């Protein structure tokens, strides 16, 4: 598993 | 206990990282082979190694994740079940967030360590840039992160406070309209909104500063290694293919370390919030016949809130079979406490007691709870069906004919049949399915279905209707088999106490009257005061 | 759809008062995306410089452009986030204030029929989702939709066939991401449903704790909770297995494009067309493009949920109240006569009130008694203009009560409920509630007149001490005393007391039956016993909603 997220 | 799978998961993660490492090293060496003008055998072998190593890595990663799951879920379920069992005698979000963050931290930590290891496989000089710029990558963003987190949590707390105030006004709305003070509540909301607006500018400044620091540190490192590697390639000690590998290595290492910085405070918060939950975590003889009788000998009890101060003393009543005992007077006499002690809710603080020739803890807990069932202070109906609500706590499920017979004995059979689908009707939670008298009848039926040895039913008909009280008194006076199981009437209706064989009364933590009801009236004690009232 | 279009138009109209922040953030966004697109091409330029003959001028120029574009892309990305989160907070605060202001003025029946948690979810959690549309999701969608086209310009600028490979590769990734996101959303819905079921189980178990402990049924409830937890764990395992399988197939397809792209690029290398730095830059661009496509798809998926939340919130502020406008009547002098005539009231959910007719006087103490299923309070509720009578009308000084000023009527006609409610403030605030600014001397004068100063003078700073939330720190006698003090401090003309002899001491009744503001003011008292019959000047009765 890989981390993924969005920034403002 | 799960280490036998956790060690396998860890070695699976390590091997998956090694296999995943195949893309940049092999593509750099392959471009170096292009510059070397070698034969196609090396190119084909390197492509095959690429594909095989990374497909093994992907399969190994999937297997390791599937092994970490089905195990962490089991641990979470067991922990939540144990916590619920402990509180019986709020967490799941903490548990699965902690699991997710812990596994992400482990994955990216192993990935970064593997990255650095294969850096050290290559030229040591290009690694030196990473090993000096790592403390600058770690210390400063960790400094800014706590500031940003503090401002964010302050903003969230203020938002929660404002929403709480608004919902309080919304709940109190009829009074607000009575006083015509809508604009006052609007101003009160607006002031808190102004405070939130004041804090948010600092929050935005902290967010911008944190983003600036992280981006500038990472991509300054990315340009620094490129400059150093260009200088060394000019020096000739390092092939250009190694530089090609090192560029992608820096991108992957920067992503891994940024994930680590974004993840670690969440892990710290999760373990900090889980430590308090971990702190919050903290045989008898079986009768085989009728109990017959139970008695106490000047027993004393104390409230759990103040165990140093006794609640009552002088319990000498004996549950004679074929007879009905009585208890009435002030509520401070411990009549509810005496009822709880009769149900073996707590050990007595003094004196002695017996039940079927043995103390209450001597008898088995299941047998004691099945033979000394009693109606509560207020009737309560569970959210299950009535056929299920009238059989709560049964060790084995009996036939529905027995349930119907018990409901007819308590008179609740007609009320149950009035509901659709008979006694199998779903009952609303907290006794919302029917009236309070119906709930009291259901409680009486549940008590009767257990076939108790010593009924301690009380405080049911006192809070119920007059017709329900009359039906309960008629059922109590019409108990078959020479009244069969004895009773202890501690209700507020003194009219039903006329049939008591050995009546009694208590006042101020001790007994004050007893004997026949006519003798109690002819006395000069608390019973005489109640009779004259 | 048209509803989504008008909802997004309303969201833009709400975001309109923050135009300068929007344009500044957009400008910084473009400045960030330009440098972020431009950097890897210069990296390939650096590699190409190193591959051939050594040119110190070209190397120095390339490194300088690295430093400049790096500082520009690092600086321009940070300011955009700060501006966008400031815009987020401004939108959230504005929508919270507007929603509360529109919720305040609605009728009482709307709050009667709607649970408090339903309003709390809209006001607290959903107002966060108001500000996720333009500041965050639209920004991320725009930056993805511009950087994808920029990266596709560059790759074409590198070599066309390698771009045709990407064009062939993308649709499978798009379809896989769509399918995975739909399944993940469905499983998340199932997860929260099962979590709610487990919460209901534990709430039911803890609600009847005394009953369960008496019956000894803790083991059965523990087993039921274990069953619910097993269901939740199985659902969690299904979700995580699906996610891991999606990741595995994604990486497999990633190499399935990567290896063949490397092979074709090296064939072009050996043909003598491309160089090493160009191939490296193409590799970086390929690594970025897929991730940008997936995050674009995910954000466009989140769009619809945010729009649905917007519709859910705007349904409240679009709810039309059913109360007539006030006539703004406010006479300087009021006799205080109140007359009922053949009135009828119906609850929104049944003739609860029917055919009531009476007339009150200033100097006459009037009492109304009668159980009628404890529905006697509806007379006072109708008198306070809280509800609109279905038939007849209620008149003050031969004038309907609707035409009176909303502030003046409730500053003139004051009633006290059966259960007094406090507002978690100071005693100074909770006694002079409903008043903008009045002297404190009258406040503790009324407090002394209401037999409430006993627990006030014993507490620090007198009336400025703090009480518990909803008044829960104090007891019922203090509730009645505070309610009487609040009613007296406003100096009313028509005073209504409920359960005076049922929930309050006779000292309060004696004070409210002999006060200077109660000697000659119109008083209507409701009691559940005959204790007020002996002192009432006139007594009226009602049963089953009729006289």
């Amino acid at each position: 598993r890989r981390y993924q997220s969005t920034e403002l | 206990s799960e280490t036998r799978r956790l060690s396998l998961f860890l070695v699976l993660v390590v091997l998956s990282s090694l296999g995943e490492m195949a893309i940049p090293f092999f593509t750099g060496r392959l471009t170096d082979w292009i510059l070397q003008d070698g034969s196609a055998d090396t190119f084909t072998r390197n492509l095959t190694l690429m594909s095989i190593l990374t497909i093994a890595s992907a399969v190994l990663e999937f297997v390791g994740d599937g092994i970490y799951n089905n195990t962490m879920g089991h641990v979470h379920s067991h922990l939540q079940g144990e916590v619920f069992g402990a509180v019986l005698r709020d967490t799941s979000t903490l548990s699965d967030s902690l699991s997710e963050n812990l596994s992400l931290f482990l994955w990216y930590l192993v990935r970064g360590l593997c990255l650095l290891g294969i850096m050290l496989w290559g030229s040591v000089s290009l690694t030196m840039v990473t090993l000096i710029t790592l403390p600058l990558l770690f210390l400063l963003p960790k400094k800014v992160g706590k500031w940003y987190q503090l401002l964010e949590v302050q903003v969230r707390e203020s938002l929660a406070k404002s929403s709480q105030v608004a919902i309080e006004a919304l709940s109190a709305m009829p009074t607000v309209r009575s006083f015509a003070n809508e604009e006052g509540e609007a101003q009160k909301f607006r002031e808190k909104l102004q405070e939130i607006k004041t804090l948010n500018q600092k929050e935005a400044v902290a967010y911008a500063v944190n983003s600036w620091t992280t981006s500038i540190s990472g991509m300054l490192l990315k340009v620094g290694i490129l400059y150093i590697g260009g200088q060394l390639v000019t020096s000739g000690a390092v092939s250009s293919g190694n530089l090609v590998t090192f560029v992608l290595y820096q991108m992957q290492f920067t992503q891994a370390v940024e994930v680590l910085l974004s993840i670690y405070p969440r892990v710290q918060k999760a373990v900090g919030s889980s430590e308090k939950i971990f702190e919050y975590l903290d045989g008898l003889l079986t009768p085989l016949h009728l109990e017959g009788l139970v008695q106490f000998q000047d027993v004393s009890f104390a409230y759990p809130n103040r165990p140093d101060v006794l609640v009552l003393q002088g319990l000498t009543f004996t549950l004679r079979p074929g007879e009905v005992t009585a208890l009435v007077g002030p509520n401070g006499s411990g009549k509810s406490t005496v009822a709880a002690l009769l149900q073996n809710l707590y050990q007595p603080t003094g004196g002695q007691l017996l039940l079927d020739g043995k103390p209450l803890p001597q008898y088995e807990h299941r047998y004691l709870h099945r033979q000394v069932a009693a109606v509560g202070q207020e009737p309560q109906v569970f959210g299950r069906s009535l056929q299920e609500n009238i059989a709560y706590g049964l060790t084995q499920k009996p036939t529905m004919e027995e349930i119907t017979a018990a409901a007819v004995k308590s008179g609740a059979h007609s009320f149950i049949s009035g509901l659709p689908q008979g006694y199998d009707t779903e009952v609303d939670e907290a006794g919302s399915q029917l009236s309070g008298g119906q709930r009291q009848a259901v409680a009486l039926a549940r008590a009767l279905i257990r076939k108790p040895c010593v009924l301690i039913l009380d405080d049911a008909t006192s809070a119920l209707d007059a017709n329900s009280q009359l039906q309960v008194e008629q059922l109590l006076y019409e108990s078959p088999e020479r009244y069969s199981r004895s009773v202890l009437l501690i209700t507020q209706h003194l009219s039903l106490v006329e049939q008591a064989d050995h009546i009694l009364f208590l006042e101020g933590g001790a007994i004050r009257e007893g004997g026949t009801h006519q003798q109690l009236m002819e006395k000069k004690g608390c019973y005489w005061a109640m009779v004259q009232a | 759809q048209v509803n989504n279009k008008v909802l997004m138009w309303r969201l833009l109209k709400l975001s309109r008062p923050d135009l300068p922040l929007l344009v500044a953030a957009f400008f910084f966004l473009v400045l960030a995306v330009l440098g972020e697109t431009l950097i890897p091409h210069y990296s390939g330029r650096v590699i190409d410089i190193l591959g051939g003959d050594f040119d110190p001028h070209a190397f120095a120029s390339a490194i300088f452009f690295m430093c400049l574009f790096s500082f520009g892309s690092s600086l321009s990305a940070g300011c955009r986030g700060g501006c966008f989160t400031y815009t987020m907070s401004r939108i959230n605060l504005r929508i919270r204030e507007q929603l509360f202001s529109s919720l305040l003025r609605q009728d009482l029946g709307f709050f009667q029929e709607t649970k408090t948690g339903e309003l709390n979810s809209r006001l607290s959690s959903d107002t966060t989702l108001m500000s996720n549309w333009l500041p965050l999701n639209a920004n991320v969608l725009l930056r993805s939709l511009v950087k994808v086209v920029g990266l596709y310009g560059f790759m074409l600028s590198i070599s066309p066939r390698l771009t045709l490979l990407s064009l062939l590769h993308m649709p499978f990734t798009i379809a896989a991401e769509k399918v995975y996101n739909t399944r993940h959303q469905e499983v998340l819905r199932e997860i929260q449903d099962a979590v709610a079921r487990a919460g209901q189980v534990v709430r039911e178990a803890v609600g009847g704790l005394q009953t369960v402990r008496s019956f000894g049924a803790e083991e059965h409830e523990v087993c039921r909770y274990k069953e619910a937890l097993e269901q939740c764990r199985q659902l969690y395992w299904r979700r995580d297995l699906e996610r891991a399988l999606y990741l595995l197939v994604r990486r497999v397809l990633h190499l399935g494009v990567q290896m063949l792209m490397l092979s074709c690029g090296l064939q072009q290398m050996q043909d003598g067309e491309l160089t090493q730095g160009s191939l490296l830059s193409f590799m970086i661009y390929q690594e970025s493009v897929g991730s940008y496509v997936q995050t674009l798809v995910y954000i466009y998926g989140d769009m619809l949920s945010n729009v649905g939340a917007a519709e859910k919130v705007f349904s409240y502020m679009d709810r039309q109240p059913n109360l007539p406008s006030p006539g703004t009547l406010a006479p300087t002098t009021l006799q205080g006569v109140v007359k009922f005539q053949d009135v009828s009231f119906a609850y929104p959910n049944r003739p609860v009130l029917k055919g009531l007719t009476f007339t009150l006087r200033p100097g006459e103490v009037t009492a109304l008694v009668g159980p009628n299923g404890s529905g006697k309070s509806t007379v006072a509720a109708l008198l306070q203009n809280l509800y609109q009578p279905t038939g007849g009308q209620v008149l003050l000084d031969e004038k309907p009560i609707s035409q009176y000023e909303h502030c003046y009527l409730h500053s003139q006609v004051v009633s006290v409920g059966q259960e007094p409610v406090l507002f978690s403030g100071s005693v100074r605030n909770n006694i002079a509630y409903g008043l903008q600014s009045c002297e404190d001397d009258k406040v503790m004068a009324a407090a002394q007149a209401a037999h409430a100063d006993d627990f006030i003078q014993e507490m620090e700073h007198g009336i400025y001490t703090d009480v518990g939330e909803k008044g829960s720190q104090l007891a019922a006698g203090q509730k009645q005393r505070l309610a009487i003090a609040r009613a007296l401090v406003r100096d009313p003309r028509v005073l209504i007391l409920d359960e005076a002899t049922s929930a309050l001491d006779v000292q309060c009744e004696q004070a409210l039956q002999d006060w200077n503001s109660r000697g000659d003011r119109t008083v209507l008292v409701i009691a559940h016993r005959l204790q007020t019959v002996q002192r009432a000047h006139q007594i009226l009765v009602l049963q089953e909603g009729k006289l």
